[PDB]
């Protein structure tokens, strides 16, 4: 029919993109950001332990 | 850097090990110096067999 259904037409895809999102996009990209982060951290570690 | 400061510590460590020897050598020389010419005094100090 003519105009209100689209209303839960439109929630429905909502929600399915969030949770493709919250497991398949989101998760694999800051796993990178949190690996640099360490890369970095060891590197100033290991010049000050090998200073000492 | 760290691999690096391993090779030069494995360098410094060593020449102190051949210093340190190099040092107790010499002292020893010394010492052997000291004891023949303790002998050789100890020696000409038997002039008393005539000068007495």
């Amino acid at each position: 029919m003519n105009i209100n259904a689209t209303l839960i037409g439109q929630s429905v895809a909502f929600f399915i993109f969030v949770l493709f999102c919250m497991k398949f996009v989101w998760p694999p990209v800051i796993a990178a950001l949190q690996e640099r982060q360490k890369k970095i951290a060891d590197g100033l570690d290991a010049a000050n332990r090998a200073a000492r | 850097d760290l691999e690096l400061a391993h090779e030069k510590a494995g360098q410094q460590l060593r020449e102190a090990k051949a210093q340190a020897a190099e040092i107790v050598e010499q002292a020893k020389k010394r010492a052997n110096q000291i004891v023949d010419e303790a002998r050789d005094q100890a020696r000409t100090e038997g002039e008393r067999l005539k000068a007495q």
